[PDB]
């Protein structure tokens, strides 16, 4: 692949799919990703575009000359919020760094690796910097840090209970006022 | 009709003695 | 190399050690053509690559070489002021060319400035070549190639806009070791003498 | 004289996790059987990285987290003639942030991290990926909840003294507190009131001057700055060698596999599996080093804040050149500076 | 089905309890700790990907083939010293020909196992013919020493 | 150590008595590197471990020094509020401290000045502020309420 | 065992379960006085009967 390729095998080519997770074959070279357009202005010798570890990240169409960007399909780790196995057997299951469609999606299309026989998404779906955050119920009070989450946010065991993420509270609030003529003594000890 | 299967079908993976241990073993189980 | 010395012609036979840079600085396309021999006689295979006013032919046969007929070919292709430049390489039995023009308006001399040269073709033929010369029907340069280590600075466009030669000086090996155009006040270990 | 002096800490440093069978396979699957071979590799990898991202925001807890009460900022910023505006949040303006805190943030100067930063109010929020598998983590306190933290530190600090560190918070004028201070190192209390105006225009133009030495660009956060480069350094040396092919006849899986039948391809992926193995373990090993010390620097960061902000220390240049009066605490990106 | 299970044998070596491993996210997290009880907190356990959902193959358009017939099946050869080169390029090639049949003695390839060479594509192909003697074959090989 | 880094088995007898010498020292030698690779890993993660229990030794050192045999003015060295005195306990592989601390209470408000000004003269306190009832002024020491 | 040993068998003749345990082994430390006070020597055998 010096040049544009001439001497292939006998293949059937296929059309090509848009913002969706293939498989990919461009003249032998073979992967896995989404594929986008591009922006990128390629010079008519080159044929692909590389990474500094070695990865092709955009390619020239070999039938219409459309450059097109490759990205992994979504990764990340898993981590699951219970409130102790003595209190429930309820938890609550963060996907680290992803969308929140993204993984919806994949969850209702029955495409995620982590697939659990026995477990509904559900409407308690709330999207942090974080990832995303499922079978935890968001709330607008605010209190002290029980299960660190990220990025300010919090998660408990609250009221028949339920899992709730929040935003953590600092402390009390308090305001003392600034006198220039009197003074605060104490009586006891 | 159908049934459900609850906690069922559980079997000695192999001819080894084991005792007081938890045990993580991957096979065809139901 | 970088600022390095080149040969000024204002047509002998010129050496092709490991490759060449040949520039041209012409106004009415005087020098069009070479030829790529290894003894410039008919005992030696050699290869001429000229341009006749609309068309470039390479040819590599056994030839009669003439100065100031044709057997046994093995290679044919035929296809359809101001500075020209030229890189010329040969290795693995290919023979490696890359092209690139400048408008410079007269001095008498080649010009400074950084310019790039994109490749055009290479050809599978297997043959020394240890002399070259230029066919001419208004000057001429001869640079040569040595193996040395580059950093190249691409833009956010794709096109090469500068460089440093590692081996030039201490401080542009600096530069290669760091990867940066620009180096804070300080010390710095980046090799070892023997 | 009155002299104002900065001191810069670093507290906390970026915390990173890698998906070690992204890293080390890719998408492979005869690889992933290959690296079963090696035993617990990744799982004991994946704990240590998330022991030490857990460590950093205890470190951060530790250091800020002192006050049990959030003050109030007050209306009035000038207490006995000592003009407390640079160093206190301003209600007519879109951060809630200080003028010190702006300077020093803006002095810190910050691809393939694999990290998703955005704003999550107005939408604005990305998460983009790559192919090497590593990730930055956010913080748990965010920026904002740190300016607060130093907000109601200075407050307690200008309204009630040295009281709410050692128990309830006690209110007393400034001038009051600045005579007990003034006892405290040893000259009585009438060479402060007597000469009160003076002391306090020395004070003003001293904080005048910091934010003057903070603009005529210094580099006297070059400790804040290292840090970053370390973290950078680091991580970019992982990158690139994911290009070596440690003996085999490509860096490259894909090619491997398309290329090659499946005897020789396991030779080769092997010769790759044990060289990304110990690129990946001596990254850990250099994270745990580089860890123990930022704990270090924490905790001193941690009794300076204690002993310096919210009393007055007899110890010698513990904090300061001279006879030390008292301390006010900034935020700065990933440490503290104290003035 | 093929799952993962955790058994509990008991001091009397008998299974009295166990867990499936696949079946919720506590269970999974009480695989990962090996524990029926678990502390309150947060646990990372392991690591998600999604499935790809289609298949994009593209190549050329190459329509012609090209000739292995006449390079092999060829009247002239010649002779060691004064090879000839011939370029295939723009063809689809087969290649089960060669290694379909008896006809060769020696078939080696030098970067690639021969049955992969129908899936993979190339920019050009270059043919080198010649006539050598019977004991000077193995010296056309990389890094071998000899007269030829 | 149930692992075989590449081998055919995790057991040195196995590969010992079903194979002869030359082949089982390859397969040893797979066995040998893994197994030296697990050692030198706890082993380095063990001296890392020690230099974190080495510094909070010290910091106990420093504490039984300065607030067990002393009474110390360092703020929130040993405990919250104001250090009387502290009584260590032993517990497995550390150390306990019960630190005794004065914590003040039910404060009042009062109307204060900075001297008095008796017969053209200034006067100021040598211990304690100037406070103001509703009816008379006093001096008194700044932790606990007691007008003179 | 959890590290792949063998603790128990049974036996092939007379059915009996029998419980395998290494032979012992351990650290040998040398305690000296110092070469210019003595040439005597003490030894502790570590973790023995
Ligand atoms: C390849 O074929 C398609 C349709 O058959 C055509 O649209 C396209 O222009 C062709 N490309 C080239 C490079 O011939
Ligand atoms: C101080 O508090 C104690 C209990 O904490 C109480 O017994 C005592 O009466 C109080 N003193 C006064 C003067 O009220
Ligand atoms: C060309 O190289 C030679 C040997 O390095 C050197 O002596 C000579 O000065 C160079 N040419 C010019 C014009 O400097
Ligand atoms: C000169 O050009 C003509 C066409 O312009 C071409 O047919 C001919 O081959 C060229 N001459 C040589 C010697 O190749
Ligand atoms: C052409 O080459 C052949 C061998 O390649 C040689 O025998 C012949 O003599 C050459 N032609 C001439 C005219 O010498
Ligand atoms: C890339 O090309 C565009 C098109 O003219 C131009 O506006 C832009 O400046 C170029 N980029 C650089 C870095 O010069
Ligand atoms: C306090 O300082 C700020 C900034 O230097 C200034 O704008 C303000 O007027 C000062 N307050 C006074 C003089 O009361
Ligand atoms: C999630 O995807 C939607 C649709 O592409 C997009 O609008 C949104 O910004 C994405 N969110 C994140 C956090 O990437
Ligand atoms: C084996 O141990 C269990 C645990 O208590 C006990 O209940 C059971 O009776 C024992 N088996 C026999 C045969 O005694
Ligand atoms: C008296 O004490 C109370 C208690 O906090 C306070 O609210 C009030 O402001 C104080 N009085 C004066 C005049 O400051
Ligand atoms: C202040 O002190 C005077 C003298 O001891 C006393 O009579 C008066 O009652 C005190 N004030 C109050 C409010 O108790
Ligand atoms: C050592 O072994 C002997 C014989 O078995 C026994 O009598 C003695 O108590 C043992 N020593 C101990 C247990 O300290």
């Amino acid at each position: 692949l010096n040049a544009p390729a001439t001497v292939c095998g006998p293949k059937l080519s296929t059309d090509l799919i848009k913002n969706q997770c293939v498989n990919f074959n461009f003249n032998g070279l073979t992967g896995t990703g989404v594929l986008t357009p591009s922006s990128k202005r390629f010079q008519p010798f080159q044929q692909f575009g590389r990474d500094v570890s070695d990865f092709t990240d955009s390619v020239r169409d070999p039938k219409t000359s459309e450059i097109l960007d490759i990205s992994p399909c979504s990764f990340g780790g898993v981590s699951v919020i219970t409130p102790g196995t003595n209190a429930s057997s309820e938890v609550a299951v963060l996907y680290q760094d992803v969308n929140c469609t993204d993984v919806s999606t994949a969850i209702h299309a029955d495409q995620l690796t982590p697939a659990w026989r026995i477990y509904s998404t559900g409407n308690n779906v709330f999207q942090t910097q974080a990832g995303c955050l499922i079978g935890a119920e968001h709330v607008d009070t605010s209190y002290e840090c029980d299960i660190p989450i990220g990025a300010g946010i919090c998660a408990s065991y609250h009221t028949q209970k339920s899992i709730v993420a929040y935003t953590m509270s600092l402390g009390a609030d308090s305001s003392i006022a600034y006198s220039n003529n009197t003074i605060a003594i104490p009586t006891n000890f | 009709t159908q049934h459900t299967s609850s906690m069922r079908g559980v079997y000695y993976p192999d001819e080894i003695f084991r005792s007081d241990t938890l045990y993580l073993t991957q096979d065809l189980f139901l | 190399p970088f600022y390095s010395n080149v040969t000024g012609f204002h047509n002998p036979v010129i050496p092709f050690k490991d490759g060449i840079y040949f520039a041209a600085t012409e106004k009415s396309n005087v020098v069009r053509g070479w030829v790529f021999g290894s003894t410039m006689n008919n005992k030696s295979q050699s290869v001429i690559i000229i341009n006749n006013s609309t068309n470039v032919v390479i040819r590599a046969c056994n030839f009669e070489l003439c100065d100031n007929n044709a057997f046994n070919c093995t290679f044919e292709y035929i296809s359809d002021k101001h500075l020209r430049e030229f890189v010329f390489k040969n290795k693995d039995g290919f023979l490696y060319v890359y092209k690139g023009y400048q408008p410079i308006d007269v001095v008498r001399d080649l010009p400074s400035g950084f310019n790039t040269l994109k490749p055009i073709f290479k050809l599978p033929l297997g043959i020394n070549i240890t002399n070259f010369r230029a066919i001419l029907t208004a000057a001429y340069f001869v640079g040569y190639l040595k193996p040395t280590t580059f950093m190249l600075k691409y833009d956010e466009n794709g096109t090469i806009t500068d460089a440093v030669d590692c081996s030039q000086n201490p401080l542009a090996e600096l530069k290669c070791s760091v990867k940066s155009f620009e180096i804070d006040k300080g010390i710095y270990q980046t090799s070892n003498f023997r | 004289s009155i002299s104002i002096t900065t001191e810069v800490m670093p507290v906390s440093m970026a915390k990173t996790s890698v998906d070690c069978n992204m890293y080390i396979c890719g998408d492979s699957t005869e690889c992933a059987n290959l690296l079963l071979q090696y035993g617990s590799f990744c799982t004991q990898l994946n704990r240590a990285l998330s022991g030490i991202a857990a460590e950093q925001d205890r470190n951060t807890r530790e250091v800020f987290a002192q006050v049990k009460q959030m003050y109030k900022t007050p209306t009035l910023k000038y207490f006995g003639g000592f003009n407390f505006s640079q160093i206190l949040p301003d209600p007519l303006k879109p951060t809630k942030r200080s003028f010190i805190e702006d300077l020093l943030f803006n002095k810190v100067t910050l691809k393939q991290y694999g990290e998703c930063l955005g704003d999550i109010n107005a939408r604005d929020l990305i998460c983009a990926q790559k192919f090497n598998g590593l990730t930055v983590l956010p913080p748990l306190l965010t920026d904002d909840m740190i300016a607060a933290y130093t907000a109601a530190l200075v407050s307690g600090t200008a309204t009630a003294g040295w009281t709410f560190g050692a128990g309830a918070a006690l209110q007393i004028p400034f001038a009051m507190q600045m005579a007990y201070r003034f006892n405290g190192i040893g000259v009585t209390q009438n060479v402060l009131y007597e000469n009160q105006k003076q002391i306090a225009n020395q004070f003003n133009k001293a904080i005048s001057q910091i934010q003057e030495s903070l603009t005529t660009t210094s580099t006297a956060l070059g400790k804040l700055q290292d840090v970053v480069n370390q973290n950078a350094q680091a991580l970019n040396t992982l990158v690139k060698q994911l290009s070596s092919n440690f003996g085999a006849i490509s860096s490259v899986l894909n090619d491997i596999l398309s290329r090659l039948c499946k005897v020789e391809a396991e030779v080769q992926i092997d010769r790759l599996i044990t060289g990304r193995l110990q690129s990946l373990q001596t990254y850990v090993t250099q994270q745990l080093i580089r860890a123990a010390e930022i704990r270090a620097s924490a905790n001193l960061a941690a009794t300076k804040m204690s002993e310096c902000v919210l009393g007055q220390s007899k110890r010698v240049d513990f904090c300061g050149k001279g006879y030390h009066l008292m301390s006010f605490p900034q935020a700065a990106p990933h440490g503290v500076v104290f003035l | 089905k093929p799952t993962t299970f955790m058994l509990k044998y008991d001091e009397n070596g008998t299974i009295t309890d166990a867990v499936d491993c696949s079946q919720n996210p506590l269970a999974e997290l009480k695989c990962s700790v090996k524990s029926f009880e678990i502390d309150k907190g947060i646990y990372q356990t392991s690591n998600f990907r999604v499935v790809p959902s289609g298949d994009v193959v593209r190549f050329p358009n190459i329509t012609n083939l090209c000739p292995f017939g006449e390079v092999f099946n060829a009247t002239k050869f010649p002779s060691v010293y004064a090879w000839e080169r011939k370029k295939i390029s723009n063809c689809v090639a087969d290649y089960s020909v060669l290694y379909n049949s008896t006809f060769f003695s020696t078939f080696k390839c030098y970067g690639v196992c021969a049955t992969k060479l129908n899936d993979l594509c190339f920019s050009n192909v270059y043919a080198d013919s010649f006539v050598v003697k019977g004991d000077d074959v193995r010296q056309i090989a990389p890094g071998q020493t000899g007269v030829i | 150590l149930s692992s075989n880094f590449g081998a055919i088995s995790s057991v040195l007898n196995d590969i010992l008595s079903r194979l002869c010498k030359v082949e089982a020292e390859v397969q040893i030698d797979r066995l040998i590197t893994g197994r030296l690779q697990s050692l030198q890993t706890y082993v380095t993660q063990q001296l890392i471990r020690a230099a974190e229990i080495r510094a909070s030794a010290n910091l106990a050192a420093t504490k039984m020094s300065e607030c067990v045999l002393g009474q110390s003015k360092r703020v929130d060295f040993c405990g919250k509020g104001y250090h009387l005195m502290s009584f260590p306990q032993a517990a497995p592989h550390g150390v306990v401290f019960l630190h005794v601390t004065y914590v003040p209470s039910q404060e009042r408000n009062f109307t204060t000045a900075p001297a008095i000004c008796h017969e053209g003269k200034a006067y100021f306190p040598r211990e304690g502020v100037f406070v103001f009832n509703g009816t008379s002024w006093f001096i008194t020491q700044r932790n606990f309420f007691s007008p003179q």
